[PDB]
């Protein structure tokens, strides 16, 4: 199924303060994460847990969303399966957990802050409970 | 042979044959014979423990129904399947030769800086040590490039000389690009360094990836890098040169911001000039940064390989399978088309069938135009995942 598009925004009442936005996709679903156009500035990364639970993204880490276009809808589509244009061997599998965050402070000034951010002070972090 | 746009359902694909994933497929097709490889993984297509590498060859045979079919003759397993990567195969005088690279440190594209620039070729008789030979390439001429390596499925022959698709890894500390040439003029947000940054995996990356051919002269054995002309320059990508209707035509995967299809007739082989088509209909799935139908320069490395095949030079008609999806590996559909027009297509699966790394290599069967494709196809629910083979006759008339 095509689940409910998730707007990466400071306003989003789904990012709950203790446990962020948790969602239960099933294999075969597809999910949009969308930064709307005006502006909050974000780089969003699929992390691991520890990185989630510490709000840290390490140099290696390459982003899934570079939200730095004031007047343009920047949108990323995940289909939960083994095949992705992603060339880094990141896929999705049943009964596994995958953590999407940013350490961005939201300004254009703190965009690339690799530590802290709105993950750790707002709970801007998706938990995808797959399967 | 249909030359008219039409939505008639003239194209009629025929599928021609536990927790494992077959991936990393190769298919080549020369004059009557075919090459192939895959990798068998335990589990995830990306990470799972690598079961067993194969490399095989055989014949493409029609029987009575005038459908061609796969008849593997000779098959080869390396002793550790972990360390062979990015193989590519060019046929010659009763062999396919296949250039793999070797590695101690994982897929070199992703741990390039630590990669010994080690290579090895395997010649496999198609009609079977005449059957099977190994070579550890010792001399490799690459010019400025620190190291070179194959980069695509298949190549072609020239009298006594093979040509593989390959790639050069120049450190940008030495890479020469004028930023003014980075075409951003209709691109509100796109900066000038884009193109240059986008020649690497990281904008900061140690190397950039330049596309080209690896030269291999059987009349000699030394391999020699030939770089692709700077023209419509895109980061190194899996690509394929292949003979069609008398001259060869090249294709580069659109692995960063130029997401329109990169293919065309080769004007010179060495140095490598490709009269790239100004094609406006085909593209590929990217992600957020460089998704379908992105033309604007961006700092990205994302996409999938989907070659097409020139089936008629006179009216530059090609064909092949395309993933009809913006940012996701889905919806493989066989597409017969031109620069500015898809004539007729055909969906090979459901709307929501997963696909990925498609290939096409066409020929005559019994005086009629056929296209095998490969594909990597699977369905949510499916148990073992592997590439599927599709014949596809090309319609004579533009009737059903």
């Amino acid at each position: 199924i095509v689940l409910e598009p998730i707007y990466w925004n400071s306003s989003n009442s789904k990012f709950l303060p203790g446990q962020g936005l948790v969602l239960y996709p099933q294999i075969g679903d597809k999910l949009d994460i969308i930064c709307p156009k005006v502006y909050e500035y974000y780089k969003v990364y699929m992390v691991d847990k520890d990185q989630a639970d510490r709000c840290t993204i390490k140099k290696e880490n390459t982003p899934l969303l570079n939200c730095a276009k004031p007047d343009q809808d920047i949108k990323f589509t995940i289909k939960f399966q083994e095949f992705s244009p992603n060339l880094w061997g990141l896929e999705f599998q049943k009964n596994k957990d995958y953590y999407i965050i940013s350490t961005s402070n939201g300004s254009l000034e703190g965009l690339d802050n690799q530590e802290g951010g709105v993950c750790q002070t707002r709970a801007m972090k998706i938990l995808m409970k797959v399967g | 042979i249909c030359l008219q746009k039409t939505t008639s359902t003239i194209l009629k694909p025929r599928l021609i044959s536990e927790g494992v994933c077959i991936t990393d497929p190769l298919l080549a097709v020369d004059n009557g014979f075919f090459a192939y490889s895959h990798l068998e993984k335990i589990g995830s297509c990306t990470r799972g423990i690598a079961k067993q590498r194969i490399i095989g060859v055989g014949e493409v045979l029609d029987r009575g129904d005038k459908v061609p079919s796969m008849f593997m003759t000779n098959v080869w397993t390396p002793p550790n399947p972990s360390t062979i990567h990015h193989c590519s195969s060019t046929y010659h005088e009763d062999f396919y030769y296949t250039l793999c690279a070797v590695s101690h440190v994982g897929d070199p594209i992703l741990n390039s800086t630590s990669w010994t620039e080690s290579l090895s070729l395997i010649r496999l008789a198609v009609r079977p040590d005449y059957n099977q030979k190994y070579i550890a390439i010792t001399k490799v001429e690459r010019g400025k490039y620190d190291k070179v390596m194959p980069y695509g499925p298949s190549g072609i022959k020239q009298g006594d000389t093979l040509y593989f698709p390959a790639v050069g890894f120049l450190p940008r500390t030495e890479f020469q690009y004028n930023d003014s040439n980075c075409p951003i003029i209709h691109c509100k947000y796109s900066k000038a360094e884009n193109c240059r940054l986008s020649m690497g995996v990281n904008s900061k990356s140690h190397y950039i990836l330049r596309s080209g051919l690896l030269k291999y002269n059987l009349s000699l054995i030394i391999l020699q890098f030939i770089e692709i002309a700077d023209n419509r320059l895109t980061i190194g990508s899996p690509s394929k040169i292949y003979n069609s209707l008398g001259q060869p035509v090249f294709y580069q995967a659109s692995y960063s911001w130029d997401t329109m299809i990169k293919l065309g007739d080769v004007d010179t082989v060495d140095p490598l000039r490709v009269q790239w088509r100004n094609n406006s209909v085909i593209s590929r799935p990217g992600q957020s940064q460089c998704p379908r139908f992105n033309v604007c320069p961006e700092v990205c490395w994302e996409g999938t390989y989907n070659d097409a095949f020139l089936i008629d030079r006179l009216n530059w008609v090609s064909a092949g399978v395309y993933l009809n999806s913006n940012q996701t590996a889905e919806n493989p559909v066989f597409a017969v088309f031109k620069d500015n027009e898809i004539l007729y297509q055909v969906p090979l699966a459901e709307d929501d069938t997963n696909a990925q790394k498609t290939i096409t290599d066409c020929f005559l069967l019994e005086n009629v135009i056929w296209c095998i494709s490969l594909v990597e196809i699977y369905d949510t629910g499916d148990s073992v995942i592997r590439p599927k083979l599709f014949a596809v006759k090309i319609p004579a008339q533009c009737s059903e």
